[PDB]
């Protein structure tokens, strides 16, 4: 739990880091529970708060924990990418275009399966 | 109001009129593909009549533009298949109703 | 919060042995066209509707398991990002629906034919129905894997392939650029269908336990193969003449006499008579090439050397036969070299010696722009022999092979040890 | 994530049948009989 300061957060460790023989490599870590949005869009302050849609959470990486080998964001529960050189070019990503028949392009949506950012790119 | 977006037409010469049978063989569906109605499994076609306003009128008006043998994934507003209310303890309230529907004979 | 409950039907996919990929060295063309029509198919035979679509779909990750599977199941084509395809009304990727519109649309009665394109220049993948264009197409994705066109049916369904004039008829002219599917295919393969990684396998002994296949890999496609020593620039010219020696006799019983015009049936050879009786690039056709051969031999580790110069003078060279004089009478003798015979250390190099030698000429003849078919297209630069040496079959492989074997079992023959 | 796990093996499979009708048609599949089966949902990550 945390403090009256601290919100109330969960950690991960590595009991076996030193020698005899460790194990180190690509793991790949997600929550339990879904996020939704609605069927259609739109298209401090207490008054503000009970009409607000959208939420907040955060990771902190450790001091000592290389951010180069980060990745932080959201996935969709159709993902099966387990490897080891994993990189953000090996990420499922089409988009799919949609317009008229002569020629007059309506919209091109893209598909993907997970979200991510590199961690590296603030270091 | 609702909206049609039809799979396959059959005759397209005939459209149900006042004092007629409609013999329908449809399905249901909530809106995110969770089905909860399917006559085609106890294999028995629902039949209910033209104009009584015994059948939902989603149902109702949106099988005036169904001709013979057509068949077509038609849609539902809130306000016209149980709004605030729902059918209590299936459905909830304020949600669509995606339908699949063709029409058997005797239009 | 609960666990709901329904039926479901069963459902599987077929595939045709057509692997089209994209790499930097790319041996093969990279755009292609297919169709495939519906001659029966009964909408209602249970109280799920039936299920039927056509598509394109990566190699190493689309492994549609029949039991269950992801979203509610019955997983198919576009249940996934690893696949592509469409239904009568409908484009399916990633387990959701996009809608058409498309010009006299309706889900695929029979007597319906479809056709999709398929490009890998440009990141492209879009359909045409009965001739009809559809309004849109699949970019942005990974290419890391081969390709191969499939149909995912549900139970009940009859439907038809068409591939190429050898096996199939096509319906629909192809598009400006697109090669029909059927000359894709590899020559030692036969073509046919297969289901998507199969485990259970009918038999006579009460069914069949299969593990994991082995599939073409993604760059398997790719092709891959100093100074000049002393004595081996005596010796360059030395091996050279003999092996004109032996060209000349080897197309004398053949056919081929001396003749300084080029022909096949006419049967007309430029060196029929000798090594130093050729003109002077038929003979560099034996000088000049041997730099290249000898550049990559000491790239391989084989230690050689001017060893047993003593007998090369004094055992003699083949007999020159009654048949092998040819239509000019002309036979020099070739040196054999019977009384050095096979080493499996030198019979296991010289299969990689003659496979390094055509392998980087591929590189070097697809650098043009190059392309692959299983038929001859001369002025579309594309050759039945385009691919690696391993990638071949077994009787070309037999023909590149020992003619380097006598330009070295020759030269083992002439106590030039072969290494390995 | 682990990269392995367990399933059943279903019971019954259905019957597909490859052949080649001639060399103008070309190939052809059928199959005519339908089988079916049960499903569980768990819909906070829906996979059947």
């Amino acid at each position: 739990d945390g403090t009256v300061d601290t919100p109330p957060c969960l950690r991960l460790a590595h009991r076996t880091w030193g020698s005899q023989n460790s194990l180190v490599e690509m793991l790949f870590l997600r929550l339990s529970l879904p996020v939704q949005f609605h069927q259609h869009f739109r298209c401090d302050d207490p008054e503000i708060i009970l009409n607000t849609t959208t939420y907040y959470y955060s990771v902190r990486v450790f001091a000592g924990q290389e951010p180069s080998c980060v990745w932080v964001g959201w996935v969709t529960p159709d993902y099966h990418q387990h490897d080891m050189n994993f990189d953000l070019s090996k990420v499922r990503a089409v988009t799919v275009t949609m317009g008229d028949e002569q020629g007059n392009v309506h919209s091109s949506l893209k598909c993907s399966n997970c979200y991510m950012v590199w961690g590296g790119d603030f270091v | 109001g609702v909206e049609i977006e039809t799979i396959s037409p059959g005759d397209g010469r005939t459209f149900p009129k006042k004092g007629q049978t409609c013999v329908v063989h449809y399905t249901g569906m909530l809106q995110n593909g969770k089905k909860f109605d399917s006559s085609r499994d106890r294999n028995k076609p629902f039949k209910f009549r033209i104009g009584k306003q015994e059948v939902i009128k989603g149902f109702e008006e949106g099988a005036a533009q169904m001709s013979l043998g057509q068949r077509a994934k038609l849609t539902c507003t809130p306000d016209v298949a149980y709004g605030a209310t729902g059918h209590p303890g299936v459905i909830p309230p304020n949600a669509t109703l995606i339908f699949d529907v063709e029409l058997l004979n005797l239009e | 919060l609960l666990l709901q409950t329904n039926l479901i039907n069963y459902v599987t996919s077929i595939r045709p042995n057509i692997f089209v990929g994209r790499a930097e060295g790319s041996t093969q063309y990279g755009k292609w066209y297919f169709e495939v029509m519906v001659d029966e198919v009964v909408p209602f035979l249970t109280a799920q509707a039936t299920h039927l679509r056509v598509g394109w779909a990566l190699t190493e990750g689309y492994s549609p398991y029949p039991g269950g599977g992801e979203g509610w199941g019955g997983n198919g084509v576009g249940d996934d990002l690893y696949s592509y395809g469409f239904d009568g009304l409908h484009l399916w990727t990633g387990h959701v629906a996009r809608p058409v519109t498309s010009p006299g649309q309706h889900l695929l009665a029979p007597e319906d034919v479809v056709s999709c394109c398929l490009d890998l220049s440009v990141p492209s993948i879009s359909f045409r129905i009965n001739g009809c264009p559809v309004q849109g197409v699949f970019e942005a994705f990974n290419l890391d894997g081969l390709f191969f066109p499939v149909v995912s049916f549900s139970a009940g369904v009859k439907v038809r392939f068409l591939l190429g004039g050898r096996h199939g008829e096509f319906k629909f002219l192809p598009p400006p650029g697109y090669a029909p599917c059927h000359e894709a295919v590899l020559p030692r393969e036969r073509l046919r269908l297969e289901p998507i990684k199969e485990y259970r396998r009918e038999g006579p002994r009460g069914p069949h336990l299969v593990g994991p296949s082995r599939c073409l890999s993604h760059t398997d496609f790719v092709p891959c193969p100093i100074v000049l020593p002393p004595h081996l620039e005596r010796i360059r010219e030395k091996l050279a003449e003999n092996i004109h020696e032996l060209w000349a006799l080897t197309r004398i019983e053949q056919g081929w006499t001396y003749g300084p015009v080029r022909d096949d049936n006419k049967r007309l050879h430029p060196c029929l008579v000798n090594f130093h009786s050729l003109p002077e690039p038929e003979r560099n056709y034996n000088l000049q090439m041997s730099g290249e051969t000898l550049k990559t031999l000491l790239a391989l580790g084989c230690h050689v050397g001017m060893a047993d110069e003593k007998a090369e003078d004094n055992l003699k060279k083949t007999k020159l036969p009654k048949t092998y004089m040819m239509s000019n009478g002309y036979k020099p003798a070739p040196l054999d070299l019977s009384h050095v015979r096979l080493t499996p250390a030198q019979t296991t190099l010289v299969d990689r010696l003659a496979e390094n030698g055509h392998n980087v000429w591929a590189r070097d003849r697809v650098a043009q722009g190059w392309s692959y078919s299983a038929v001859q297209d001369i002025p579309a630069r594309r050759n039945p022999r385009l691919v690696p040496y391993r990638l071949l079959d077994e009787a070309t492989k037999r023909s590149n092979r020992d003619s380097l074997c006598q330009a070295v079992r020759t030269l083992l023959g002439y106590g030039y040890n072969i290494e390995p | 994530l682990m990269p392995v796990s367990w399933s059943r093996m279903p019971n019954h499979f259905l019957q597909v049948e490859t052949r080649r009708a001639g060399e103008r048609l070309g190939w052809a599949v059928q199959c005519q009989d339908p089988l079916t089966m049960m499903a569980l949902h768990i819909p906070e990550e829906n996979r059947c």
